[PDB]
């Protein structure tokens, strides 16, 4: 590196979230922390950022071919399962931090949920649709105990 | 806008939001304006044992090369070290002051602790003590009026001595105290039993002298013991008032409201709701319940041990409501030291 | 020489910001001005 | 399918007694047809 | 062996939501070792 930063300055540039290109002796040269510029609790890590921004744009290439059929109920449950069955594939490869149960999903775009009928005059349709990403996981913390 | 045909998405408004813990320990020191064997600089900020040593490679007599060698040597971490004339700008600039401590400074340092005080800073000084040998005979109390009566510091008399070098200000003393306190046990404990090494008093006080001068205020001694030794003794405040006695109970207090404030800044301006109501109540119990399993405040059912409250007709009604206005009030219990032990025997 | 400006223009494209995500119905406090010196 | 239109014809409902008598025979029908989407807007959230 | 030691990580036992949302990833494991024979003190008696 151009200039050798040490542990005590770590402190104060991993707030104001910044990364920095840490030295080590064993393994050389090291990227390290992986924090986003604006500090809510919203999105404060690159991959929960990252897994957002390639989910959105894939379901998006592929509603574009169906984007003037009519705003029946057949169409309503065919968009529904194949969105679906591309979160319950990625949920089962470890990357949507849910238990054993379904929580992971909730995608629905019916009438009386999600929807009126007066927005049905002004052709539109609504796909409340939500995750529960995974973080990453630093500052082990170990407290031994005794008993 | 929905202006051309095709496929639009939205995301979410607003997330959730918590409280960060702590520092609990920063302090800046009591540099004196016409010593000469230093630097001109006022303000220097100091952050390990390593460029201390590059500034002042001599070591030196004076009270504060003997302070902060102490407070190193027992840990310690990120301190400052301003002139005795500007406090009351370092604390209104670097938001993370907890400590002024006066490393053998009285006259100009008492003044200047209690004006960022009344700008009310939430701060916790600490003094020194009176010099030498308190004979004894008689005025338990005319020792005691050029000390500033708040809530807020403490004195710690007897003037341990160094045995390597030159005398030490006990505000190092009890400085260093606090620093493996915080770090092994909380901040709701007091900087009561731990032990400090290499520091020996200077005189040997009593059992009982420390009883006339427990009452009224605080002289908090330091005594030493056999088999523990040089340990502090004795946690409290100036005033004697039911509220507000027990260190302890004051820094914890102190503490749990500065990571509320650090917090509640990025929610300012934000639509006076419904919505609104229901995640504040819902986030501060949850970093109060993180904080009584942990033994800080003491209550069973805990509902019993805090409450928290936001409404419309509770509090805040609808007038000043039109005026932005949005007030809560939260209460709870802290824990408090046993420092009396007493024990019954009987037949039964 | 660094040039004044009066802060009409500008802050004419944070409202655009606010009814975008938050809505009409919440005060521009707390957004960021995107690029300025001092 | 009965919200999906109705249809209705009688005595009294429609057409009245007079206006039977001048041959008139009128009824009514009614339906609610589909409707193109043509704004597809998406939400996401986390729950 | 379970007497001997434990060692537990979970999502509600330890480490609660809100702190998985800052990153935090708290354990806690606890055993009990052993200790020297400093004193060896024997009784005799008659039965």
């Amino acid at each position: 590196v151009s200039v050798r930063v040490t542990n005590e300055q770590q402190a104060e540039l991993n707030p104001k979230g910044i990364n920095v290109i840490r030295h080590f002796s064993d393994r050389g040269l090291v990227v390290w922390g992986s924090r986003t510029q604006k500090d809510d609790d919203d999105w404060r890590y690159i991959p929960v950022r990252r897994l957002f921004d390639a989910a959105e744009r894939d379901i998006k290439k592929a509603l574009q071919p169906m984007v003037f059929e009519p705003n029946s109920q057949l169409t309503w449950k065919r968009v529904q399962t194949a969105i679906d069955n591309y979160l319950y594939r990625l949920w089962q490869q470890g990357a949507l931090a849910g238990n054993k149960a379904e929580e992971a999903y909730f995608v629905r775009v019916g009438k009386g949920i999600t929807m009126t009928q007066d927005e049905i005059n002004q052709g539109k349709m609504i796909i409340q649709v939500g995750m529960a990403a995974v973080r990453p996981a630093e500052f082990i913390i170990l407290k031994f105990t005794q008993d | 806008t929905t202006t051309y045909p095709g496929v639009y998405l939205s995301e979410d408004a607003v997330s959730s939001f918590s409280v960060n813990s702590a520092a609990t320990a920063v302090p800046l020191f009591a540099y004196d304006s016409e010593n000469t064997n230093t630097i001109n600089k006022p303000i220097q900020v100091f952050r390990n044992w390593a460029e201390f040593t590059v500034e002042y490679p001599t070591p030196l007599e004076d009270a504060f090369y003997t302070s902060l060698s102490l407070w190193f040597m027992h840990g310690g971490g990120k301190c400052y070290l301003v002139n005795e004339a500007n406090i009351a700008d370092a604390v209104a600039q670097y938001d993370d002051i907890t400590l002024i401590v006066a490393a053998g400074t009285d006259t100009t340092t008492y003044t200047a602790f209690t004006t960022v005080v009344g700008q009310g800073y939430r701060i916790f000084g600490l003094f020194d003590g009176p010099k030498e040998k308190i004979a004894g005979t008689a005025k338990p109390d005319e020792v005691m009026e050029e000390y500033p009566t708040s809530p807020f510091g403490a004195v710690f008399y007897p003037w341990g001595t160094l045995a390597s070098g030159a005398a030490v200000p006990p505000s190092a003393i009890a400085a260093a105290s606090i620093t493996q306190t915080d770090r092994t046990r909380g901040v709701w404990k007091a900087p009561a039993n731990q032990a400090v090494n290499g520091v020996t008093p200077a005189f040997a006080v009593s059992d009982d002298f420390q009883g006339k001068y427990n009452q009224g205020k605080a002289l908090n001694m330091i005594r030493t013991f056999s088999g523990q030794g040089t340990v502090v003794w004795g946690a409290r405040t100036l005033e004697d008032s039911d509220n507000w006695r027990y260190i302890p109970v004051r820094r914890l207090f102190n503490a749990v409201e500065r990571d509320i404030q650090k917090s509640l800044n990025k929610l300012v301006f934000e639509p006076n709701s419904q919505p609104t109501w229901q995640r504040v109540k819902a986030a501060v119990d949850s970093y109060l319940h993180s904080l009584w399993q942990q033994g800080a405040l003491a209550g069973n059912t805990p509902a019993d041990a805090w409450f928290v409250q936001v409404g419309k007709d509770l509090t805040m009604t609808q007038e000043e409501i039109n005026q932005g206005k949005m007030i809560i009030k939260i209460g709870l219990a802290a824990v408090r030291p046993a420092e009396f032990i007493i024990l019954q025997f009987s037949q039964d | 020489a660094p040039l004044s400006l009066p802060p009409s223009a500008l802050i004419a494209g944070v409202y655009g910001k606010t009814d975008g995500e938050r809505g009409v119905w919440k005060a521009p406090a707390n957004v960021v001005l995107n690029g300025v010196s001092d």
